[PDB]
């Protein structure tokens, strides 16, 4: 059941086209997160959805009703600001009830609604406490409570948890996911963090320069990238070059990667003489120790440094050609075989069928 | 030690003539050069003077009216400038800055010439308009400066919550601008009670003010009745400012 | 609503500020008339009359007096603003409000009181003689020193506020970096603090200088007949002689300095950012 | 012994922030001060830099007291968080500001400034005002400005906090290489554990003005001394294991929440004592079985499976009702791994990979 359908929306600002073209549909009952580098235009999409800006072209529909030209006072859409946009001269009760008091709501129902909305936020005690006496987390909670009471069909968040520390942010992540599951309305989140998007969202949309690049489950974007930018944006990736020689079977293709032959899994149709990209993640590369001509099978390279991150050990391997390869593993100090092998001739292997192959 | 001494010296340099006037109010010497005892004759003599009291009443009423109108217009203009964002805001800022940094004599001359050409007799209206014109920029500057002590996104939050443009001013902007509005009114009242150039240029025989009466008495000689009037007006303004502060708070 | 207030304020400003200013700027290029004060003849005789030594010696004296008053105000006000910012924040508005309380009494009465206080046989001479510091009574009336003292006394508060606003807006870590890099108070004050506070200095100078050459009562009461400012000549020409074009021509010299100072302020503000 | 602090006390408006601090800083080392918000690290930085004065104690460099010497005469420079960066002068003048106040002859100012800008790769932007540059360029300008005077120690206060996650990693290695090449000690204040772990040679952890632990990253991460350090850096799983009887010198018998599990203890204990057994999330194992019968160890109960990308964390509720928080790599392509919910699993460790505290 579609909820918001954006068809053919174009926006030009000061003679510059921030969003050339955008087709996107938002369903009902999910946690949607918009991701990308700074300057892609997520905030513009959020503002046009909320109605604070007008569109040069296109249509926006909610429940098959057109609200493209409806002013941003009758839409059933609420937003949460980055600075929390809190009124200083009012109290928590007044801030929360500002929305209800201006919908011609009967006075016999305002107090229980606000007071129970503070229950879902865990601010029971501070009903009569003014702002500038509350911490940042409590101010964010007040903003969320203020946005929730009106019971909208779509709640928009704009970098809500960017200004807090680590542990409190991690707590509010699970708190927001639980709140979304409990209420039953769709959430839209704009953020620059990666693990934050991967922890909560049921659907991730990546934008760059006003263009949509990928849309799918966190698994479908982390493990099946569509282009080089998406693969390099989330996590670390290793770009290898290969040339196709011949096809062995329906799921195996012979190729020459970095001057050495290897077997890879390619599904789409290929022809000899084509150039392919082989992308591997650091966790999937296994590196053995070659003390004196032992286990010298596979790609050959030299390790130059060994970084210690506390939880994981970071190693950089220099290949014969001159391409840097980065390998990440765990760190077990109290375990025999392991430890330092600063300078020698190493070999690099990976478990079969763990590759990601991209054409062109 | 030395910092407080410098500040105290500046304050004493600014405040010494007032104490002298107050002391000479109760003095017996007519010229007031020396001290020759304590009397209350000057207050009784002032109480029987009519032109001086009329001038004082006219000055007080003029200050009140000009302060009220200037405060209203300046607050409206500042709210308009802050609420709406456009490329012309620096133009208006420069306009007000230029009208603020202008000589008093030039403004008085220009206003007199315009009023003479238009065919308007000098008096109450000319003085009131001149006072409002020269008191306008300060209230605008004060309210304009106060407003940026708060975030601008609050208005967008009100719009998203379902607020019309009329309710925003009543429920958000005005609560946060009342302390600035009171300051502008107090400053406007103070300025209009000290101007001597514009008032001396654009006044008429029908309306008589305290500066003109004092200037007329200067050529012949002034009596401590002016001192008694000054201290009475000081007490009245002292109670007025605290009353305005209590009303604002 | 959105444009109504803008239209109202623009119309008010145009009617009461710039239209009369352009009317006066053209009045100098007129011809003296005894009937309507103006005759539509374009003559330049008004300006060349200012080149006579009699009508030129007064202008230089007024300029010198204004310059000395402005410099004294700067020297006495910059330390006051700097020291006020280094005080607890709970007492700043109270001290900044006491600078305005004396303004409630009219300026002419205050000038008269100052004239009495500085008299030859009055106070500040009997007190300074009873406790032996000076041998003879000090004669200061009807001299440029009295005019400068009166101007400084009247116009002192108008310069402290812009300087305080500029100082209070400074960034504290900028000074700490200068101190850490090896700068004493003097080098810091010369090469970091002063450049960043130039707009405040220019605004204060504009607010002190231009009014100081229109105050005629100060020179009338404490200056005498040899110490005259521009305001006295303008008042005489506009209220007694009724030679309006001469006053219109004289005001142009006052407008030009204002324009030059505004240009300097604009260039300083542009360079600061 | 470059900088030593003995009995330093600092009270701010009657509130005490540094009760008693003894600290010695050696020569040619990277030192990072770590802790939560509001623990007085910036106060120590300012006191060393000369921005504030102590109420007690003595500070020295090379056996010369600096307790009352002002900031202008001390051979120590600092880098500010906000990149002060005087706006009315260019990059060249900003870098040369320090030299002109030391009365340096004009024949050497330009080569020194140019070399300092070379050390941070800022040759081309020699004449640009500090508003046409980005955050990284401004940070490099500040770093180059601090290091021209050749100080005996460089003080850094949250230098790279306001940058992205890509430039941060590059400039961490850049700063480490610069410190190695130049040859002065560095003091760093940061709120991130990863930076301290990957960029330092000695870490001091502070909380409420007191030093909790000081040592190399290996000792700090893997051999904590108390329960605060074990938990500030990375997740920890605390288990109560009362000792009823002891079997031999190192192999002690412990009733770990009603279980039968023997562990390693390197210090003397007596029966009836209370011991805390600490394990990291990555040092625990699970066992998946289709049958609902509980076996292979204690109870198993999974709330969710997080799937934060690189790693998958699973909750294991025990009989007593406390979480376990396992963390281990997510290999998708697997013939026998893929998860199952709400089963009766088991938890195990790797034979003395744990840490035991009294």
């Amino acid at each position: 059941s579609p909820l918001v359908q954006l068809a053919g929306i174009r926006k030009c600002f000061d003679g510059k086209e921030v969003i050339p073209q955008l087709d996107l549909t938002i369903n009902n009952g999910e946690f949607l997160t918009l991701l990308g580098p700074s300057g892609c235009g997520k905030t513009t999409v959020l503002r046009l959805i909320a109605g604070l800006e007008t569109v040069d072209s296109g249509r926006i529909m909610l429940d098959n009703e057109d609200i493209t030209h409806v002013p941003a006072e009758n839409r059933y859409v609420n937003t949460v600001f980055q600075s929390y946009a809190l009124f200083p001269h009012m109290t928590v009760f007044e801030n929360v009830a500002f929305g209800l008091r201006m919908q011609k709501t009967p006075a016999a129902e305002i107090t229980p609604r606000v007071m129970e909305a503070l229950r879902m936020v865990q601010l029971e005690t501070f009903a009569q406490r003014k702002p500038h006496q509350l911490s940042g987390g409590q101010q964010q909670r007040v903003a969320i409570a203020r946005a929730v009471v009106n019971k909208p069909r779509l709640l928009l968040l704009d970098q809500s948890l960017s200004a807090l520390d680590y542990k409190l942010r991690k707590q509010m992540q699970n708190e927001l996911k639980a709140l979304q599951r409990k209420l039953g309305i769709t959430f839209v989140f704009v953020t620059h963090d990666q693990e934050e998007a991967l922890t909560m969202s049921d659907r991730i949309v990546v934008m760059r320069d006003g263009r949509i690049e990928q849309d799918g489950t966190p698994r479908e974007i982390y493990e099946e990238p569509k282009n080089l930018f998406v693969a390099g944006f989330i996590g670390e990736i290793n770009m290898f070059n290969a040339t196709v020689i011949e096809r062995l079977d329906e799921q195996r293709v012979r190729a020459n990667v970095e001057g050495r032959e290897c077997n890879i899994y390619v599904n789409f149709a290929v022809e000899p003489g084509q150039k392919l990209h082989v992308l591997l993640r650091p966790e999937d590369l296994r590196v053995e120790e070659i003390n004196d001509d032992n286990h010298a099978e596979g790609l050959i390279g030299y390790v130059r440094e060994r970084n210690y991150k506390g939880m994981t050990l970071e190693s950089v391997v220099e290949l014969e050609n001159g391409k840097m390869v980065m390998v990440s593993e765990f760190f077990n100090e109290d375990d025999p075989d392991f430890d330092h092998s600063l300078d020698q001739k190493m070999a690099i292997n990976w478990v079969e069928s763990w590759e990601v192959v991209l054409a062109d | 030690l030395l910092r407080g001494g410098f500040m105290t010296a500046i304050y004493a340099y600014l405040y010494i003539p007032i104490i002298i006037l107050i002391v000479n109010s109760f003095n017996s010497s007519r010229f007031g050069i020396n001290w020759q005892g304590f009397t209350t004759k000057w207050y009784s003599l002032l109480m029987n003077n009519d032109s001086l009291l009329q001038a004082a009443q006219h000055s007080l009423t003029m200050a009140v009216f000009s302060a009220t109108f200037a405060t209203l217009i300046g607050s409206l203009t500042a709210v308009a400038l802050y609420r709406y964002r456009f490329r012309g805001k620096p133009f208006v800022s420069g306009m007000l800055f230029v009208v603020m940094m202008s000589p008093d004599i030039v403004m008085a001359i220009s206003l007199l010439v315009l009023f003479m050409l238009l065919g308007i007799q000098l008096g109450f209206w000319s003085l009131l308009f001149s006072h409002i014109t020269f008191c306008l920029p300060f209230v605008v500057v004060t309210v304009y400066s106060r407003l940026k002590g708060f975030d601008v996104r609050m208005l967008e939050a009100a719009k998203d919550l379902g607020a019309s443009e009329f309710t925003i001013l009543r429920k958000i902007i005005l609560p946060l601008a009342m302390p600035a509005v009171a300051a502008g009114w107090v400053l406007s009242f103070t300025l209009s009670m000290d101007d001597v150039v514009v008032s001396s240029f654009v006044t008429g025989p029908s309306y008589e003010i305290l500066p003109l009466k004092i200037y007329s008495m200067v050529k012949v000689g002034v009596s401590p009745e002016v001192n008694a009037l000054a201290t009475i007006l000081l007490v009245l303004s002292l109670v007025m400012v605290i009353a305005s502060q209590l009303i604002a708070r | 609503f959105q444009n109504v207030v803008i239209v109202t304020i623009v119309g008010w400003l145009v009617l009461f500020v710039f239209l009369p200013n352009l009317m006066i700027i053209g009045t100098s290029f007129l011809t003296r008339d005894d009937a309507s004060f103006v005759k539509m003849v374009f003559t330049l005789d008004n300006y060349t009359r200012l080149l006579d030594p009699l009508y030129f010696e007064v202008l230089l004296h007024s300029l010198n007096m204004a310059l000395i008053a402005t410099l004294a105000c700067l020297v006495l006000g910059y330390p006051f603003a700097w020291f006020l910012a280094k005080l607890p924040h709970k007492v700043r508005p109270l001290l900044l409000f006491l600078l305005i309380v004396p303004f409630w009494t009219n300026s002419l009465i205050r000038i008269y009181g100052l004239k009495i206080f500085l008299s030859t046989k009055g106070y500040l001479n009997e007190f300074l003689l009873w406790l032996g510091v000076i041998d003879t009574p000090i004669r200061i009336m009807f001299t440029p020193s009295a005019v400068i003292i009166g101007l400084v006394y009247i116009l002192l508060p108008f310069m402290v506020m812009p300087l305080y606003s500029s100082i209070e807006k400074l960034d504290k870590p900028l000074l700490e970096a200068a101190r850490d890099l090896g700068a004493s108070k003097l080098q810091t004050f010369i090469r970091i603090i002063i450049p960043l506070t130039m707009p405040g200095i220019i605004a204060g100078c504009l607010l002190v200088m231009l009014p100081a050459m229109g105050l005629f009562y100060v020179s009338d009461l404490m200056g005498g007949a040899k110490n005259l400012l521009i305001g006295n000549v303008i008042k005489v020409q506009f209220l007694n002689i009724r030679d309006w074009p001469f006053g219109a021509a004289t005001s142009i010299t006052l407008t030009i300095v204002m324009g030059l100072m505004l240009l300097v302020y604009w260039r300083a503000s542009r360079l600061l950012n």
